[PDB]
């Protein structure tokens, strides 16, 4: 009497939303947010440096 | 090697009543097939009844009178008998089935009218 | 909008399965348990069984006994790790429920006089939420985001695959005649037996009481019950059927989602300043993380778990320190000059 025993893996389907990822990172730019005042003229920027 | 003793054989009067037992010299009935079988004089063995894990089966010639029974932790095989005839004397051999197959040495069972 | 997602499931039965553990011993159930999932963070556990849920009726259970289907309420039904559970919802082949941990799951119901319960060693392991490690839901705090399974039954990208039902041995069709062997399948439905008691022989006897002469006991049949719609769940204790292995695959209800959980919030601890030196007394209801770091290049992160009140003295140079309690935000904190 045979039996064939078959198995495997795949990933839980409960893991849509949490899972974790794997990035390679570099090359870094900075930005920044300023309040600027210069001869009474006030304004707010958004600027890459 | 693995090893099957059967006891609890001998000799009874007609509509009696017989305990067979038959012990291993390890813990192997968990994955065998353990089987009684029947030797009459002069002929082949044939099945009286088989158990497993997921049930039992008794033969139609010994049907509604034997019964099977199976105790692992004790390492032993059971056998009962009732209302025995002259016709169901004979050799009664303990199987040990699976992998390999192993042989009990036997016990004589006589019924008397 | 609910009718259609039920309707899918009309197209499977429920059935046996062993589970190793009975009121006695090792059976082949009807409520045998497929596998147990626990990924949420409340201790809602969703189960996989071999009943079904729902069959449009409201609160009940069907089931297979035998090959004889049978219905009851959800109410007939009790569950247990240690402590009792509480139901919650269920559909298909699942149920979702809200239980409390261990390392075993038992589940049982009373027929008319007899008990079916089986339990499994699986464990089911409590997930809080947060820097506080509490055992039971509380009542109050601070609200935040979380993940836990889905009350609802919507479908969404998961689906796994069903097959024919097999072909499995019914003892009770095999029966014996006054002279032959006999085979009497249940009217309405084909079948088939294979018998070695003469040469080799196969049949199909179809709506039509066979008796079968060469055979002497009932032990060289056998009859297999056939049933050509009802397609089965990928499981492995019932057999196979024949031709592609294979008819189709259906959404699965209560995935993991987001929703919003109150965490509990611990008390406020005692400060004290001193020169280059700050003293903390600490009353921690439960355990709790401290998580401590200084401003600098250099960590020197402390993260630690606090579960008695305690005492304890760091120190704070001008370059700042901060720190994390339990739940609440973050605390910084500079030095001067004194």
């Amino acid at each position: 009497n045979t039996q064939v025993s078959k198995a495997y893996v795949m990933k839980s389907d409960d893991c849509l939303a949490d899972h974790a990822e794997a990035y390679k990172a570099h090359t870094a730019s900075v930005q920044a947010f300023l309040n600027i005042t210069v001869g009474e003229h006030s304004i707010v920027t958004t600027v890459y440096v | 090697d693995v090893q099957l003793q059967a006891s609890g054989g001998g000799s009874v009067q007609a509509g009696g009543s017989l305990r067979l037992s038959c012990v291993a010299s390890q813990n192997l009935f968990e994955y065998y097939t353990m089987g009684w079988y029947r030797q009459v004089p002069g002929s082949q063995r044939e099945r009286v009844a088989l158990i497993n894990n997921g049930g039992s089966n008794v033969a139609g010639s010994v049907e509604g009178r034997f019964t099977i029974s199976r105790d692992n932790a004790k390492n032993s095989i059971y056998l009962q008998m009732n209302n025995l005839k002259p016709e169901d004397s004979a050799v009664y051999y303990c199987r040990a089935f699976g992998p390999a197959d192993y042989w009990g040495q036997g016990t004589q069972v006589t019924v008397s009218s | 909008s609910t009718e259609e997602l039920f309707n899918e499931y009309k197209l499977t039965r429920p059935y046996m399965a062993r589970c190793i553990r009975c009121a006695v011993g090792s059976c082949h159930s009807p409520i045998a348990i497929e596998a147990v999932k626990s990924d949420g963070h409340d201790g809602y556990v969703r189960l996989q069984t071999s009943s079904q849920y729902g069959l449009l009726k409201g609160r009940t259970m069907r089931y297979d006994m035998h090959g004889t289907i049978k219905e009851i309420p959800l109410h007939q039904v009790s569950l247990y790790t240690s402590r009792p559970c509480h139901i919650v919802d269920g559909h298909g082949y699942f149920l979702l429920a809200r239980c409390p941990a261990g390392d075993s799951i038992t589940m049982e119901f009373k027929k008319d006089s007899v008990r079916h319960s089986c339990s499994v060693p699986y464990e089911v392991k409590f997930n809080p939420v947060g820097r506080e490690l509490y055992t039971h839901p509380p009542e109050h705090g601070v609200e935040q985001a979380c993940q836990v399974y889905a009350h609802d039954a919507q479908n969404r990208g998961a689906y796994v695959e069903m097959h024919l039902p097999g072909s499995e041995v019914d003892s009770s069709l095999v029966s014996l005649s006054g002279s032959s062997v006999t085979v009497t399948p249940p009217d309405g439905t084909s079948a088939l037996v294979e018998c070695e008691c003469g040469g080799t022989k196969i049949s199909e006897t179809i709506n039509k009481t066979k008796q079968f002469s060469q055979c002497t006991k009932k032990e060289q049949c056998r009859a297999y019950r056939l049933q050509n719609d009802k397609w089965v769940y990928n499981s492995d204790k019932l057999p196979k059927a024949a031709g592609a292995t294979l008819k189709g695959k259906l959404h699965v209800p209560f995935l993991l989602a987001d929703g919003k959980c109150t965490v509990p919030l611990a008390p406020e601890p005692m400060i004290t300043f001193g020169f280059r030196s700050v003293s903390l007394k600490l009353h921690p209801k439960n355990p709790t993380y401290l998580i401590t770091r200084q401003l600098a290049d250099e960590p020197h992160y402390t993260h630690e778990l606090i579960s008695e009140p305690a005492v304890r003295n760091f120190t704070v140079t001008e370059k700042g320190w901060e720190f994390v309690w339990g739940n609440h935000p973050p605390k910084r904190f500079w030095a001067q000059e004194t």
